[PDB]
RNA sequence: UUGGCACCUCGAUGUCGGCUCAUCGCAUCCUGGGGCUGUAGUCGGUCCCAAGGGUUGGGCUGUUCGCCCAUUAAAGCGGUACGCGAGCUGGGUUCAGAACGUCGUGAGACAGUUCGGUCCCUAUCCGUCGCGGGCGCAGGAAAUUUGAGAGGAGCUGUCCUUAGUACGAGAGGACCGGGAUGGACGCACCGCUGGUGUACCAGUUGUUCUGCCAAGGGCAUCGCUGGGUAGCUAUGUGCGGACGGGAUAAGUGCUGAAAGCAUCUAAGCAUGAAGCCCCCCUCAAGAUGAGAUUUCCCAUUCCGCAAGGAAGUAAGAUCCCUGAAAGAUGAUCAGGUUGAUAGGUCUGAGGUGGAAGUGUGGCGACACAUGGAGCUGACAGAUACUAAUCGAUCGAGGACUUAAC
């Protein structure tokens, strides 16, 4: 059973492809915990839509993909990017494309973050 | 649930054809009625496929004297002992509930022939 | 809804056995210390088995 | 009386030498290994234990590997004991398997059930509902804890708590077929338990 | 009368 | 599943079209009746010939519901309406002609009659 | 029950009837066992023993009660603040408005009637329902357990034989003993039948956005509609109250004297009920009376001359982490790199129903082929790709008498 984060069904779609992209682009980003549990696995569902390379895939990605610019002076989108540099650097990788490493707890609400990096 | 599947392969029913949720066919049924078990034919549209393997059981819905009469049955039974599809028919979805409302051209035009 | 009778010392005492809060499960760092909590990187260093990856 | 133990997988169907359609439960209960006879000189009393399911060796205590060295056998995950067996008939470390029971015979199936957590009165005990509408603002709610007169509520008052986890027993159950190659016993009707936990099968109280 | 009406 | 305050259509020659369900008979007890049970039930329409008046309490037996009767072999059957046949408070109709199908539950109970006049047993 | 008295409460003891949850006593409604009958048999009447279980769905009225309809084995009387409003409703009584009838000059009044009319509380303690942490059980542990005690269950209908037999002029019609099938209740679980299934699939409307077509995203109740995996479920399925022992109650007695007879009894033996104590199920050694069996770890160091106290550790367990067959949190269970615990990947099961692009036919809306296609949340099997890292903490050196060693 997937987790609820405390969010709306819609709200969880929007966080969820927000996140996505956001580590797609930034390559690390710190959440807290379960965001990290919640995320990792479309990440990695995502890289292996990437993985295939075919224009059904690439438009499966562009429903989840928001439009946010990649690599500046490039005018690269994210989705030009998964298919471009994630695809290519993973492509004798057989899943696990995330790692979770905890850090403490926040100050303001004692929430455990996470470091999401792409490996 | 492989171990499930090998328990039942040896008893599913391998010789019925292949039939769709949206077709009419005859079900030849055995019944006991004492002593002698005579065969009546059930022809109909199917309406249900729900599936599980050795647990799939599909419907037949008929028209008999003005009242429908949907039967289900299992899939692999040995009461069923023959079934021969009449005509191929097309649909666009595999539950067929709308049908037991449209009363009688409503059903017909939309169970055109394949 | 209604307490009957103030709670009297003891037993506020008594109560409050249980309201005390454990150890973290910390440990030595291996690159310097100390200490850093188990499953967790370390703030001091930022390394984790054992690379620098902050 | 006879005996065994094991986990179930999960439930099917099977019909079998007419039209009929039977629920079956699918269990694997073999093979049983006999570690320990109790007596009555020395325990006090006649039982024989049964161990199922061996397991690595990192997995088990030093206690739990002496204690099947006598059997000559791996530890086990489950242990036990069964009363009263026909003393003595076994000997330790002999295994007990499915063929004891043939597909015609009535047995009595235990095991632990499925924990439902903490649950309200109107599912853990069955008791009616209130009303929805009229002005009631009384619904799913367990009642009156008893009179005035004793200034206190009685033992047994049915409260809301956790539903599940605790031993359940079906009587005078069926078995439908045995399989002496793959280790299955296939019982009619419905066993209590969730996939793959620990189900005992043991012989029904005749007659 | 003892009419529970307290406000 | 008939129930107290069920209308049920008639299905015989009786004169009776709509019945209501006053009382299941089996037991203190049951408030649901499937198929071969007998209810007492009172008349809400019939027709103007017919032996049957409106609001005479009589008995019949459920014929056909479009609850799922399950059977021994794993078969299941339903119809698209709810019908009765009246009796003389004994397994006999009152009517002489059965319109519609009739399910084969009514051969297991000794209801010869009501089976060998119907036009159609499934 | 209606009363009598006014002992307790007027610095408040909420009062009827229903809903929910029950418990107790038989002066027993049924079921069980009997005696007498003006008991031919079925059905009955009366009086005993018996509370184990069960004792209904409506129409009328605020109503309890009562009448009626349809069943049933029966629809039993009462107590528990006429049980239960810090558990629930205010229809009636019993506020403030307004009428009808009557009384009163009048303001107003009426156990006379009708319309409408604010029901607060975050649980401190004892009680109950569940879940934990300590310490004890003369060494520390891992399992398996006996049972002192306690809780749960306990109900019955219909049909066929015996047998149309006994009995009875006939009509009618058995006791006892077997075999099926039900009702209500309870326990489990989804494999069927269905329900639900807000991170599954498809269709479709309005507007906005991805520069545009195409294809999609956001919002409009999950926008709406048609289905649906796992889980949870009943209205679905399986099972239970079975066969039986011991002492018994009311009864029926045997052998027998006080009292040479008679006698159920004063001694001795029986038989005998859904009562009792077990056999059916469940919790149970905090049962301080702390039980029992199996198997590991061993008998260190330093002080205290004795008692004893500190440090490290063995067997083992925990902190921390991956999770669910578990779960509010603890706890339980499966696991922590000589490994499948979760996620990812691959292959499947099931669901949905024929993806995009391209081509063909048509003026077009659209249909056909590629193609049981595409997509797929918790369902399986493989696979260490990712995370369960390094580590740390707790944990015993076994008191004294008595009989043999």
């Amino acid at each position: 059973s997937y987790r609820k984060l405390g969010r709306t069904s819609a709200q969880r779609k929007a966080m969820l492809r927000d996140l996505t992209t956001d580590l797609i682009i930034n390559e690390r980003i710190e959440t807290t915990e379960t965001r990290a549990k919640e995320l990792r696995s479309v990440v990695e569902k995502m890289i292996t839509l990437g993985k295939r390379g075919d224009l059904h895939a690439r438009r499966q990605a562009a429903a989840y993909i928001r439009n946010e610019v990649a690599n500046e002076e490039n005018n690269q989108d994210a989705l030009q990017k998964l298919f471009s540099d994630i695809a290519t650097r993973y492509e004798e990788r057989q899943g696990g494309y995330t790692r979770i490493m905890k850090l403490g707890p926040r100050r303001g609400d004692g929430a455990p973050m996470a470091i999401i990096e792409l490996v | 649930q492989k171990l499930i599947e090998d328990i039942t392969k040896e008893q599913l029913r391998t010789d019925l054809p292949a039939f769709r949720p949206g077709d009419t066919l005859r079900v030849h049924v055995k019944v006991v009625e004492g002593n002698r078990e005579r065969i009546q034919i059930f022809e109909g549209v199917v309406i249900k496929r729900r599936g599980g393997g050795i647990s799939e059981t599909f419907t037949v819905r008929k028209i008999s004297y003005g009242v429908g009469v949907e039967r289900t049955f299992p899939v692999h039974t040995p009461k069923i002992a023959k079934i021969e599809v009449v005509r191929y028919g097309k649909v666009r979805r595999a539950k067929l509930y709308y049908l037991r409302e449209l009363r009688g051209k409503a059903a017909r035009i939309k169970e055109i022939r394949r | 809804a209604v307490p009957f009778r103030r709670t009297s010392k003891m037993k506020k005492r008594l109560r409050r056995t249980h309201f005390k809060l454990n150890v973290p499960g910390m440990t030595e760092c291996p690159s310097c210390g100390e200490m850093k909590l188990s499953h967790r990187v370390c703030k001091a260093c930022g390394s984790y088995n054992g690379k620098d990856i902050n | 009386t006879k005996g065994i133990l094991g986990r179930k997988i999960g439930m099917t169907q099977v019909f079998a030498e007419n039209g009929d359609l039977i629920p079956v439960t699918v269990i694997e209960a073999a093979p049983n290994v006999v570690l320990q006879k109790k007596t009555a000189e020395n325990d006090g009393y006649e039982a024989i234990q049964l161990g199922f399911d061996d397991k690595r060796e990192k997995l088990s205590n030093k206690p739990e590997k002496g204690h099947v060295a006598k059997a000559e056998t791996a530890p086990k995950r489950f242990v036990k004991e069964l009363r009263g067996v026909e003393m003595d008939a076994y000997e330790v470390g002999q295994e007990v398997k499915v063929e004891i029971f043939s597909a015609g015979e009535i047995v009595d199936v235990t095991g632990v059930s499925k924990g439902k957590g903490f649950q309200g009165a109107i599912k853990r005990h069955g008791q009616s509902r209130g009303p929805m509408s009229h002005g009631s603002r009384y619904h799913r709610r367990p009642g009156s804890m008893g009179p005035v007169d004793p200034n206190r509520v009685f033992k047994g008052k049915l409260l809301p708590g956790r539903m599940g986890g605790e031993q359940i027993t079906v009587q005078n159950l069926e078995i439908v077929k045995v399989d002496a190659e793959r280790n299955l016993l296939l019982i009619k009707g419905n066993v209590p338990g969730a996939k793959k936990s620990l189900i005992t099968v043991k012989s029904a109280v005749k007659s | 009368a003892a009419a529970a009406a307290a406000a | 599943m008939i129930q107290q305050e069920t209308r049920l259509k008639v299905a015989d020659n009786s004169g009776a079209r709509e019945v209501l369900t006053i009382k299941v008979l089996g037991g203190s007890g049951r408030k649901t009746a499937n198929i071969g049970d007998v209810i007492v039930c009172t008349v809400k329409q019939a027709t103007p010939g017919g032996v049957v008046k409106k609001g005479e309490v009589v008995k019949a037996v459920i014929v056909r519901t479009k609850s799922g009767a399950r059977r021994s072999d794993g078969s299941y059957i339903s119809f698209d309406e709810n019908a009765c046949v009246i009796i003389r408070d004994d397994k006999s109709p009152r009517g002489t002609r059965i319109f519609g199908p009739v399910a084969r539950e009514l051969r297991e109970n000794n209801f010869m009659k009501i089976v060998s006049l119907a036009p159609e047993v499934i």
